[PDB]
């Protein structure tokens, strides 16, 4: 028996049987490293969806960008709601930017121990709040 | 007398149309050992002998009793029971694995992946084997510390979410670390083609540095660091 | 034994550090020449990013072929949309500048 | 019987057991070119060989320049002259050859400034035939040497087309007219029964440490191949000789290596005195395993305890440098931290003599062939081989020298493979088995699957383990042993009154642990009856009533100006025991020890002498 045959016989036995798959996400202990990796995917998709909806609108929708900005000033001006929507754009962007650097540091091989991971995880988490509030009011 | 509650995953393949459920057992902590495996053995002996689990050394150096206790994946003979009686300890098998019976998962795919990486010394000329001792300097020997101690409990691979979604094509932390072990084993002449074997999107590159492997390892090893160390070698080898 | 999966991984890390360096470059030096370079890096890194999401969740060859092709069409449309925006309209540097001071 | 599916497999050689010895035999056979099938109830890695921490003895001469013939003398001196010197010759000569072979396979041995394999001082060994001080010849991979041995044997075994029956419980031997045909095995994975016939069969099932209440062996080390041989009407050798390893944790009964004592570890009692200098002068705390444990178990009887109930002794690692423990002994540094809840670099570790090794087992020559006793002579059982702990080539004799069992595995496992390669060829006629063969092994299994009695498996197991612990301890007298003998005899009758609960086919642990119980009992009877009949103190077997070492001659005084004792008068002989399975009666007889070597000119025969290190 070979290594390729062992795998092929594994799936033929288990899929053709009444064996149950063991619970995973339903019971596994939630942790910061696991949760912070999900958010990087979440922000990654959300940012690409924002860029794609900006490029496609430049082709498939009439009017120039200056006309759309005059259209933005519709429901009053937004007292502090203009800051909230501006915070909602910069927040997922800044998390992904700071967390992306941490990923780039990891690919060099540095900071891959549990004590270092929890530390640099908070550094990314705190910098996200400070850089988002710092840029939203400008 | 202190009574601890244990909620355990149960499934019988022999029972006609059985659905997977939980079962609670009560245990006195004065007439029982300190570890979780001791409690499982105690209910095996007296309360319910239908319970089925893997066990051998009760020492934490064989990797049979690897399972999911109250969240993370650790060896049952290494993890001690929480003396806090106000909590009920929930015992599950390794996550996202085909259950044979109760806490016994099918690890056939896990072992099969370990075969595909070839975990043995390969020399270019083996006409001088069985007579000489291969020289490995003290500094070159130190580069194995953290790698050879692996027990193959499969906790790290089964803690990987990317292994749950792609358990067929992704090798997983445990198997991947062993590839690296035989890579910098300075007695191995086949370092290059071992790296060339990982030249597909799934084998190695389904790793996204979630770091659940390093965190759950009962032996304190660092699989994630080793995978990232392979990734660097993969970008820095010629021909 | 041509190493293609490794160079793709290296390519991902090169465009990641480029885009990271292009954000301060756009702020310090906002020009028409910076607009296209930011548009090129943004759409490339994004396309390779989703490509990893596709190869992780989309199981089986039956749906995977259409997913990579369907993404490629969206990525080309996104890049062409930005190049049209930079050449004809305001430009992505000045577009943020006008949007922020509102 | 119409209920169970019988699946017949056909092979050239079957190796029952996938430990250290089992693997070397398994892949070595396929290396020669045999269609080899390996049967194992555990996964090859989970085998008890991973627990090994000390090392593997070889006379490579890496620390100081060494000769292998000194390692021969040390083993036979340690064997208390019950060890068969033809086997000891072969093992000690192939010692540097096998370790070099393992290092070349991929074993990550610790290294010196010279870049060679790191050897270490160990108990029982000496240079210049016990004249030139302490010997350093224990090859080790830090403290996970046995773990790394089993891994680099397994990894290398995937290089050959060996078929593996992972998690298959071997029930009984397929035997016809005093000839081995294979094995009948239960597949735990689904519940089916498989008859695996082959021209040759290797039994390497390991020891039976689970017979006692306190042991360092695994929950799987029940010694079933020993019982499989027993149920075939074949004898078992020296089963009374049970090695009590001095340094085992008081708590769970776990083991900390003799490598602790080898580096410079000292044993301390409540007085604070180095109590091992009081008994052993020259070797001290680094002597034979029966010497050190004998001192420990006697120190408790006086009242010099060190625990909450004054029952254990202390092993101190306080004086050793912190960097020495981190590099040389990291495996024991972590295990003593968990079970004892005690640090290694400052605090001492609580130790107690516990059951560790079984030198007794299946009668075996130096080639690895299983021997039966016919007409007071030695006959070879056709197609039946044994190596490792379950075997008894009597290379250890009355007392095993430290770090020789891993050597016993690799050398004799290889020797089993070489003996088959010469005696027959790959592709030779596989002997046909009867259609109605091994059905009694299935009938035995069917009863225990639907067992409905008054005592459970666990309760009757506890009654066996405690009875062996209190009676057959380190010290044992006739009156105590005889009460234990009839107590163990009563429990064997109670094996008809057992109650089981699980009726499932797939993974019936309630059934297999009862299958282990039958095999443990058979290994318990021959241990206790063989011990009570032996009226002498030799090695690990020590009688308080008879502390005399009975040989043919009185070797304490001058030779040949002396009368030679008859065979049925002295006690320098192997204990062969049969047991009628039906009623549970032990009937035992004896055979002489092998004194001759393989070459007198190359290696001189060492005569019996006064033994004290
Ligand atoms: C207990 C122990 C022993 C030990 C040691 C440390 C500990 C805690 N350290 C040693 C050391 O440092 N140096 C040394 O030389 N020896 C040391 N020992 C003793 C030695 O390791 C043992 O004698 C050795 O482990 C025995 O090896 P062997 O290969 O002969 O036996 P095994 O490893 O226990 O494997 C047994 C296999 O048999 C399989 N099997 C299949 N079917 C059955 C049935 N039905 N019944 C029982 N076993 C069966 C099992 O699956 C197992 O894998
Ligand atoms: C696709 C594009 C869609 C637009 C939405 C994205 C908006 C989020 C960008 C956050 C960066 C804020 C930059 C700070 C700023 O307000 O620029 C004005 C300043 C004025 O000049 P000044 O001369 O510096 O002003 C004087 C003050 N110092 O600086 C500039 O000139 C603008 C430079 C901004 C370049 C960054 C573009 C990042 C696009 C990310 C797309 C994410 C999609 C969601
Ligand atoms: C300049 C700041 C940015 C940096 C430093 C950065 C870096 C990275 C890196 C290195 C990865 C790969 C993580 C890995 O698997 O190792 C990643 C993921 C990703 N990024 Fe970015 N990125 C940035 C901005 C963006 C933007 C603006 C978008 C939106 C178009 C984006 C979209 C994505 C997507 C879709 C992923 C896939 C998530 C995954 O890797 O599983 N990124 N980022
Ligand atoms: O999704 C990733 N982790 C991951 C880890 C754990 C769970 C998980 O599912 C989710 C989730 F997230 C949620 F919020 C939920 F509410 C939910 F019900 C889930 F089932 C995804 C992930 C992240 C980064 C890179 C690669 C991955 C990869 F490959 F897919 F594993
Ligand atoms: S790396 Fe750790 S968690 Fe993974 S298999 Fe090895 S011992 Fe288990
Ligand atoms: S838990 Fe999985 S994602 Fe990679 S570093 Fe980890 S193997
Ligand atoms: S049983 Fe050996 S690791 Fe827990």
């Amino acid at each position: 028996t070979t290594a390729k045959e062992e795998m092929e016989r594994f799936w033929n036995k288990n899929l053709g049987s009444n064996r149950p798959l063991s619970p995973h996400i339903t019971i596994y202990r939630w942790s910061l490293p696991m949760a912070m990796s999900i958010c990087h995917r979440g922000t990654g998709i959300a940012l690409s969806a924002g860029v794609s909806l900006f490029g496609l609108s430049a082709l498939l929708l009439p009017g120039n960008f200056e006309s759309h900005l005059e259209l933005v000033k519709s429901l009053c001006l937004g007292p502090t709601l203009i800051y909230t929507a501006k915070f909602g754009i910069v927040f997922p962007l800044m998390y992904h930017t700071w967390n992306g650097i941490r990923h780039l540091i990891w690919d060099l091989g540095k900071g891959l121990t549990i004590p270092q991971l929890t530390q640099s995880g908070v550094v990314v988490l705190i910098l996200t709040v400070l850089s988002s509030v710092g840029l939203a009011a400008m | 007398p202190r009574i601890k509650k244990f909620a355990i995953y149960r499934w019988d393949p022999d029972k006609t149309g059985d659905k997977p459920h939980m079962q609670t057992y009560e245990i006195d902590l004065n007439n029982c050992g300190p570890m979780v495996l001791d409690a499982l053995i105690k209910i095996k002996n007296e309360i319910d002998s239908t319970l089925t689990f893997r066990r051998s050394c009760r020492e934490g150096i064989c990797g049979s009793c690897a399972m999911n206790i109250n969240g993370g994946n650790t060896l049952a003979c290494t993890r001690r029971i929480d003396t806090n009686l106000d909590k009920v300890s929930k015992i599950y098998p390794l996550p996202h694995m085909y259950v044979i019976k109760d806490l016994v998962p099918d690890l056939s795919n896990f072992y099969a992946q370990y075969k595909s990486i070839e975990p043995y010394l390969k020399k270019k000329d083996e006409s001088q084997e069985g007579k000489q001792q291969y020289l490995q300097s003290i500094e070159e020997r130190e580069k194995l510390d953290g790698l050879y101690e692996c027990i193959l409990c499969a906790c790290c691979s089964t803690s990987c979410p990317s292994y749950w979604w792609n358990g067929d094509k992704y090798l997983g932390p445990a198997v991947l670390m062993q590839a690296y072990r035989w890579m910098i084993d300075s007695r191995d002449d086949f370092t290059e083609e071992r790296l060339a074997k990982l030249q597909d999107p799934f084998s190695l590159y389904r790793c996204h540095t979630i770091m659940n492997c390093t965190g759950t390892c009962p032996k304190g090893l660092n699989p994630g660091k080793a995978i990232a160390e392979i990734k660097k070698m993969m970008a820095t080898y010629k021909e | 034994s041509s190493k293609a999966a490794s160079l793709h991984w290296t390519g991902e890390r090169v465009v990641s550090v480029l885009l990271l360096g292009l954000l301060p470059a756009a702020y310090l030096n906002p020009c028409s020449a910076m607009d296209y370079s930011l548009a090129a890096a943004l759409t490339l890194h994004g396309h390779w990013g989703i490509g990893q999401v596709v190869t992780d969740y989309v199981r089986g060859d039956a749906l995977q072929k259409a997913a990579k092709a369907g993404l490629l069409a969206l990525s080309a449309f996104t890049f062409a949309g930005l190049c049209y925006f930079n050449y004809h309209d305001v430009g992505i540097c000045k577009a943020v500048a006008m949007l922020w001071k509102l | 019987s119409t209920q169970y599916p019988v699946v017949d497999h056909e092979f050239d050689a079957v190796v029952v057991g996938a430990g250290g010895a089992g693997l070397r035999a398994a892949f070595g056979l396929s290396e020669a070119g045999f269609n080899t099938a390996c049967v194992t109830k555990l996964f090859p890695t989970r085998s008890h060989t991973v627990a090994a921490q000390g090392g593997i003895n070889a006379a490579l001469g890496n620390m100081e320049e060494d000769n292998w013939r000194w390692h021969f003398y040390d083993t036979v001196k340690g064997s208390d002259w019950l060890g068969d010197q033809d086997a000891i010759h072969y093992m000690t000569e192939q010692a540097p050859a096998s370790v070099v072979e393992l290092e070349n396979y991929g074993m990550p041995f610790s290294r010196t400034e010279d870049g060679k394999i790191y050897q270490r001082a160990f108990g029982g060994q000496s240079l210049k035939f016990g004249k030139g001080g302490q010997a350093h010849r224990c090859c080790c991979v830090a403290d996970r040497t046995g773990h790394s041995l089993l891994h680099t044997l397994y990894g290398r075994s995937l290089r050959y087309d060996t078929s593996y029956f992972v998690e298959y419980f071997a029930l009984d031997l397929l035997m016809e007219n005093g000839e081995c045909r294979g094995v009948i095995a239960l597949c735990i994975e689904d519940g089916s029964i498989h008859r695996i016939r082959a021209r040759n069969t290797v039994v390497a099932t390991g020891g039976y440490g689970r017979t006692y209440f306190s042991c360092t062996s695994a929950h799987t080390s029940t010694g079933d191949g020993t019982a499989m041989v027993t149920r075939a009407g074949l004898p078992c050798q020296d089963l009374e000789f049970v090695q009590f390893h001095p340094t085992g944790i008081y708590g769970a009964g776990c083991l900390i290596t003799e490598g602790c004592r080898g580096e410079g570890g000292i044993l301390i009692n409540s007085q604070g005195e180095r109590f091992m200098e009081r008994y052993a002068p020259v070797a001290k705390d680094l002597a034979s395993r029966d010497v050190v444990s004998r001192s420990m178990t006697l120190e408790i009887r006086e009242g010099r305890g060190c625990g909450p109930e004054k029952d254990h002794v202390y092993l101190q690692l306080h004086h050793l440098p912190p960097e020495q423990l981190a590099v040389r002994l990291p495996g024991i540094s972590e295990t003593a931290m968990i079970f004892a809840g005690v640090d290694v670099t400052k605090e001492p570790i609580p130790v107690l003599p516990t059951v560790h090794y079984n030198m007794g087992g299946i009668p075996t020559n130096y080639k690895g062939q299983v021997l039966r006793h016919v007409n007071g002579q030695d006959q070879v059982v056709p197609g039946l081989y044994a190596c490792g702990e379950a075997a008894c080539a009597s290379v250890h004799g009355a007392n095993r020298l430290g770090a020789n069992s891993l050597l016993d595995l690799v050398v004799f496992g290889r020797a089993c493979a070489l003996s088959i390669a010469e005696s027959c060829r790959p592709g030779d006629k596989v002997p046909s088995i009867k259609p109605n063969a091994g059905e009694e092994s299935v009938m035995n299994l069917d009863k225990l699957r639907f067992a409905n009695g008054t005592i459970r498996t666990s309760e009757l197991r506890l009654s066996m383990q405690k009875s062996m612990q209190s009676h057959a301890a380190v010290f044992r007298v006739g009156s105590v042993l005889q009460e234990g003998c009839e107590k163990i005899l009563r429990l064997y009758g109670d094996l008809q009154h057992l109650k089981t609960f699980d009726r499932g086919m797939v993974w019936n642990t309630d059934l297999v642990e009862t299958l282990e119980l039958q095999n443990l009992m058979l290994c318990a009877l021959q241990t206790i009856y063989g011990a009570e009949a032996r009226k002498e103190s030799r090695g690990a077997h020590a009688r308080e009533d008879f502390k005399e070492r009975v040989d043919e001659y009185d070797y304490s005084k001058p030779i040949q100006g002396q009368q030679k004792k008859p065979f049925q008068e002295h006690w320098r002989k192997h204990t062969l025991s049969y047991v009628d399975v039906k009623t549970g009666k032990v009937s035992l007889e004896y055979r002489p020890v092998i004194d001759k070597t393989l070459n007198e000119a190359d290696c001189a025969t060492v005569p019996p002498a006064i033994r004290s290190y």
